[PDB]
């Protein structure tokens, strides 16, 4: 397929061009900063970002070549991981703070306003510090985001027909191509072979932590829903429900 | 087919 | 000292440290109620944890960390480590999970416990991935050591801590070196080496997911008084609450 | 005193 024939430079260029816009939150300093108010800001932002995430996913090489059911499956698995890795990336330049949006930069003491949130904040902040330690580059970030989209749901992806088996193999081939692209970027940047392999591993281990934080955030969001802390959009309810 | 996500991926 | 080991020395040390394969307490005169199955799985985990601590102390450099860092890494990783071992043991048994040699379960047996079949289905899918990849024992032991060192490593500001953190990151890099060396010795091309390194490390995202789902499930079982848990498991579980 | 902390000593 055309997508599976792209070069590393073409893959990276495509992912850079697909980057979504950075949206603003509803934050008003005049509002009492209650648990419900803060959670309303975060869920409202996530809802609006999800629409742009769908447009981004359709630009990841090969993604639109899968069936609609396949695309739904991968996004249902990965959506909160994708939001959170974007959050960590935006926060790199702001030690001690999480840049949810340009007008919504929160520290851990503000996170304490929501029950159970400071623990999540601390994980996200630690991951942002790791990004800083590594001097993570935008080309590396966009490859990681595409990897999340294709990988998080791929073990549960069904291959019960010849066509679905073919599509599953196509996903794995594209994951290999994104690895090739990451390695190509790191080689062009001057790293030795040993440094390239070490950094590839450092970058992919980030994804274990992103998964962990997504799972913790999803459990927290479910708790908020059950406790009726804030109203959630129909889309968020459906995405939440796809995680049982 | 009635999922919102399914509709957004088509539109 | 640990950081001066060669790739061959690292893999050799990890292979020699492999824990024993324990038996469950399964008495086949008794049927598999929800409570009995939960008791068998948690009792097995409790006994395996003792051996996991022995194993961790043999992972190069682990005992050089402070006891607080050792506690925290094991609290973060324990169920991931149990589960990756389970999947490894299950590779030779398509469609089944070899919790122990006397407790080889299929997904229908997992339905004995509310919410468990969903976890079984993920573990079975991961076993299929191991078979598809032809995962080798040398790769498996490197992955288990990586989980131990990585899962808790970001939630770690004194000088000593920064030192411990640097030690962990340096050892993670040495295990990467060892994985690549094993793949190169095995004949993989340079491109195949980086592609397989990534395929292997992405396993760890799925292992994390299954551990998180298992931990949520175990908390649910505890909250419903399904199964009594040892003090160790209560504390291991409370580290995630 | 955590059980895990105890086991890491002996
Ligand atoms: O982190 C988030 C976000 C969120 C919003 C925008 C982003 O870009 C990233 C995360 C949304 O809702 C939550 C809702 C929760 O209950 C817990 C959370 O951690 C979050
Ligand atoms: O998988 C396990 C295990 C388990 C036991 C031994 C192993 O070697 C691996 C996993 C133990 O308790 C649970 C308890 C749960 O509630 C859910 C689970 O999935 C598990
Ligand atoms: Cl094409
Ligand atoms: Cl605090
Ligand atoms: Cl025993
Ligand atoms: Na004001
Ligand atoms: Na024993
Ligand atoms: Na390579």
């Amino acid at each position: 397929s055309l997508a599976l024939s792209l070069t590393a430079d073409q893959i990276i260029s495509a992912l850079l061009e697909a980057e979504p816009p950075i949206l603003y939150s509803e934050y008003d300093p005049s509002r009492p900063f209650s648990e419900a108010y803060m959670m309303g800001l975060l869920t409202n932002l996530a809802d609006r970002e999800l629409v742009h995430m769908i447009n981004w996913a359709k630009k990841v090489p090969g993604f639109v070549d899968l069936s609609l059911h396949d695309q739904v499956h991968l996004l249902e698995s990965a959506w909160l991981e994708i939001l959170m890795i974007g959050l960590v990336w935006r926060s790199m330049d702001h030690p001690g703070k999480l840049l949810f949006a340009p007008d919504l930069l929160l520290d851990r003491e503000q996170g304490k306003s929501v029950e159970g949130m400071v623990e999540i904040f601390d994980m996200l902040l630690a991951t942002s510090e790791r990004f800083r330690e590594m001097k993570l580059q935008r080309e590396e970030f966009v490859c990681l985001k595409a990897i999340i989209l294709l990988n998080s749901g791929v073990y549960t992806f069904l291959s019960s027909t010849l066509k679905s088996l073919e599509n599953k193999e196509k996903i794995h081939r594209m994951l290999d191509k994104i690895t090739d692209a990451l390695i190509w970027y790191m080689a062009k940047s001057g790293l030795s072979l040993q440094q390239q392999h070490q950094r590839l591993a450092q970058l992919l281990l980030i994804l274990s932590h992103i998964r962990h934080m997504s799972n913790k955030g999803m459990e927290h969001l479910y708790s908020m829903k059950s406790k009726n802390v804030v109203p959630l959009s129909d889309l968020l309810l459906e995405m939440l429900d796809a995680h049982r | 087919k009635h999922k919102i996500l399914h509709r957004l991926l088509q539109d």
